[PDB]
RNA sequence: UAGAUAGAAAAUAGGUGCCCGUACCGCAAACCGACACAGGUAGUCAAGAUGAGAAUUCUAAGGUGAGCGAGCGAACUCUCGU
RNA sequence: UGAGUAGCGAAAGACGGGUGAGAAUCCCGUCCACCGAUUGACUAAGGUUUCCAGAGGAAGGCUCGUCCGCUCUGGGUUAGUCGGGUCCUAAGCUGAGGCCGACAGGCGUAGGCGAUGGAUAACAGGUUGAUAUUCCUGUACCACCUAUAAUCGUUUUAAUCG
RNA sequence: GAGCUGUAAGUAAGCUUUGAUCCAGAGAUUUCCGAAUGGGGAAACCCAGCAUGAGUUAUGUCAUGUUAUCGAUAUGUGAAUACAUAGCAUAUCAGAAGGCACACCCGGAGAACUGAAACAUCUUAGUACCCGGAGGAAGAGAAAGAAAAUUCGAUUCCCUUAGUAGCGGCGAGCGAAACGGGAAGAGCCCAAACCAACAAGCUUGCUUGUUGGGGUUGUAGGACACUCUAUACGGAGUUACAAAGGACGACAUUAGACGAAUCAUCUGGAAAGAUGAAUCAAAGAAGGUAAUAAUCCUGUAGUCGAAAAUGUUGUCUCUCUUGAGUGGAUCCUGAGUACGACGGAGCACGUGAAAUUCCGUCGGAAUCUGGGAGGACCAUCUCCUAAGGCUAAAUACUCUCUAGUGACCGAUAGUGAACCAGUACCGUGAGGGAAAGGUGAAAAGCACCCCGGAAGGGGAGUGAAAUAGAACCUGAAACCGUGUGCU
């Protein structure tokens, strides 16, 4: 149960692939860094993609 | 609720020996404590109780034909008389 | 007493036939028991009364709110 | 049903066709009635049974109400019968006649 | 002790004290083994003679005669004595 | 069919007297035999009315059956003190928030639950066909309540609760 | 509208024309467990707090109400730590929970046996299973569409295009779509520019945040400027397009009512059959009645009926609401988005020349002289206008109800179950899972006698029949007996 707490991006599944195209399903997980931000006007402490902290989109305090 | 806690007498030869020493049988509602049970017939009857003695009777099978079944889970209180007498019949 | 019967009766009057109802129904109920009562089906005369005597007041109560 | 309690009725069908009797009993549920004088039965009774005397007992039993018609109060022929509502109530009329049944 | 508050009671007298279980089997014909089944089932008590002894043999207290029998007394098989 | 064959599941019975339509098999009696660290007496599990009395003999009972743990009818289990609860906690289980995890959910803190252990006040005799430290008789104990109380105290308190 | 107290007989006591029983609408009561919610617990039990009340001299005891968690909204207190933020306490809430229809829908996660005559790509299959969320349907949906005509104009579904074009260890196999023909149809609201008000930063510059207005697009639309039109005249509506109501009527559903017309004889236990003579039909559906009945009964065709509740629907009421042009200066028209790389997935399309579309990671536009698409890509042309939402119908399915239907079963069939069956029985449990219908028209169910302890039988009687006597219609065969002609 994690997820960005911005934008609710996510780990998703698919597969692996071997050259001979055998398949073995994986994951493809966001990268989420925990970070404190402000949430209801009070720090608090959660995990948010790099996406979106790119560009000081999120403010970090 | 008196009439509600005591339910019916029992006449039965243990019973009647009972009788002869001033204790009187009650079949009992299945939920009443002994102290319930004591006030009932005080009020019922007038009368004053020197103790109850209580006991849970279980449910026991009974076959009519080829149907199966139990009879009802019976509640026995025997009371003690300390003063008066109940006149069943 | 049917339930015409009962609306005359004031909410006290209802209460008292209630619980006289009861020391009747009790009353039958022991001798019963004894072995002593032949006319069983006044047993079942005594309680539908008894529960006419409850809705009617039931209506009522209702009826205040 | 139609045939009622005390009513007058021939029977059209059965051993007793051709006789006539007032209704002793009606049985709704069976859709049966019993008639006087018809499906006399004869049945063993024990004395051994609370009435003290025992012995074949011949009584009447119970007939089809299709079996029996009930008879016009003019001409005394069996008749269907038909309701006419009369002041608020329904009446039971003979179609040979129309005249009330009862 | 921190706290709490005018009352505390040696005695005496009187009174109050609920629910559940309680039958019966339980080294067994009633439990676990499809059986009124030579198997299995924790703990307690456990006399006398003998003896180191809860062994051994015979008895006590108490319980039991075992849910097919009657004959005959071959082979053979089993258990046993010489 | 095999076939009236194999089997009828560890063992000591005998006779007399009853009962009955019927008796090796039921009841009673005498004698005999068997166990006796036990085939005896309790008791926890477990079972769940199988318990007692009267009645019955279809089926069940490895025969029989008048009999039965079977069938029918009606009965029988009594607690302030015994075992458990209204006390305690172990392993374990659960678990507010909390941590973690595609979902479902996992983990875990405080706190709970949980005897096989700790605490905890009644004994002897008598009594029924069937219950007894439960009923009764006698003699007790424990907790609480009400009243009257020798005495003691009477607001930094010195009686008292803690 | 006369009987009635279920099956279920019988006995007893009763009830009912002063309208029982019974049937339909509405209401009352509705123990305990169970999400189970005061706490606990081995479901259907045990143990409490608080408030009020009953009882007691008082204690014990009892009754009623209330007391879970989480969420939301308030209110009050408030740590480390100044401010105040945890936190904590209280109040309110038809807030949530849990169940199910073994169906249909959308989504997460996702096999294998199998096929390829082996097998790994591939296939089985995005199937089964599991999990979440539903809804009465769901999903989809008003073109950054399909195309290439004299274009069309949301979506969904059916036919067809086609086993075509394609995909494919180019193996096994997988497999479209546009067009054309039909069902059904309906369109809308925001974001932004800009204006007004309020608040903060106090240039008290005018920049922010909130509210209201305005505005909604490709024939580019809108702001903006200007000119007409209008204060609900009209128009629209609770199915989107804003959102609650009221009155009256109609229809329907949930009990019912009336409803045509046959007699005689023969056989027989009995007539509905046979025979003869009639009758009705908006009714000759069907079932029952002592054998096969349009006319005996229950019905059928047709016609009528609702105190009450519910549903549908119409008309008022109610509510809401201006609608069009011209202009090309300026402004606005959805950004970590589109898109790209890498790694996956989805597209009939297996990475391929791979468009179109999604996910993770990283990088990363333009702005109407803009942007997207037409299967790599570029140019030209043409068609659209993404990165925000809503939206009925046609479509799917059936636990259920009402009315019906069958060249469907007829007791080893048909449901596992015609019957007290998810029972008996089996298993620690999940789970597995039977057998078993027929007296007669009517119970008239064998009075009585005889043998026997009973069972059972022989008579007698009932009945058309007992060789219909209780798992009692018929009664085959295996199999078991008794007697007998020949041997
Ligand atoms: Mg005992
Ligand atoms: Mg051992
Ligand atoms: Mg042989
Ligand atoms: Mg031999
Ligand atoms: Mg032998
Ligand atoms: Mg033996
Ligand atoms: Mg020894
Ligand atoms: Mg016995
Ligand atoms: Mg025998
Ligand atoms: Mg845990
Ligand atoms: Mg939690
Ligand atoms: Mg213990
Ligand atoms: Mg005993
Ligand atoms: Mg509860
Ligand atoms: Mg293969
Ligand atoms: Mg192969
Ligand atoms: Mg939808
Ligand atoms: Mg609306
Ligand atoms: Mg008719
Ligand atoms: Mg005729
Ligand atoms: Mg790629
Ligand atoms: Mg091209
Ligand atoms: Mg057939
Ligand atoms: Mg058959
Ligand atoms: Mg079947
Ligand atoms: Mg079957």
């Amino acid at each position: 149960g994690k997820q960005c707490f911005v934008t609710g991006r996510k780990a998703s599944t698919g597969n692996r692939r071997s050259h001979a195209l055998n398949s073995t399903k994986r994951r493809w997980n966001a990268n989420l860094q925990k970070v404190r931000i402000l949430v209801d006007g009070k720090p608090k402490k959660v995990w948010v993609s790099a996406r979106a902290l790119k560009s000081g989109k999120v403010t970090r305090v | 609720e008196a009439r509600d806690i005591l339910k019916r007498p029992v006449i039965t030869e243990k019973s009647s020996e009972a009788m002869a020493e001033d204790k009187y049988t009650f079949d009992v509602d299945t939920r009443v404590n002994k102290t319930q049970v004591k006030m009932a017939v005080e009020e019922i009857f007038n009368v004053k109780v020197a103790s109850v003695n209580i006991m849970n009777y279980k449910p026991k099978k009974k076959r009519m034909g080829r149907y199966q079944g139990y009879t009802n889970k019976r509640r026995k209180a025997i009371v003690t008389l300390k003063e008066g007498s109940i006149d069943l019949f | 007493m049917k339930a015409k019967e009962i609306r005359d009766l004031t909410t006290s009057e209802i209460e008292e036939q209630i619980k006289s109802s009861k020391e009747e129904l009790f009353n039958l109920r022991f001798q019963l028991a004894t072995g002593q009562l032949e006319e069983t089906a006044r047993i079942r005369t005594v309680r539908k009364t008894i529960a006419r005597l409850k809705t009617v007041a039931r209506e009522r109560e209702i009826e205040q709110s | 049903m139609h045939i009622k309690k005390g009513d007058n009725v021939k029977v059209i069908a059965g051993k007793d066709k051709g006789k006539e009797g007032k209704v002793i009993a009606t049985l709704p549920k069976k859709d049966r009635v019993v008639v006087e004088g018809v499906n006399i039965m004869k049945k063993h009774q024990k004395p051994t049974q609370l009435n003290p005397e025992g012995g074949i007992l011949e009584t009447e039993a119970a007939i089809h109400v299709s079996n029996v018609q009930l008879l016009d109060p003019k001409t005394n022929e069996p008749t269907r019968v038909g309701y006419k509502f009369v002041d608020g109530k329904k009446v039971r009329i003979a179609k040979k006649s129309g005249e009330e049944i009862k």
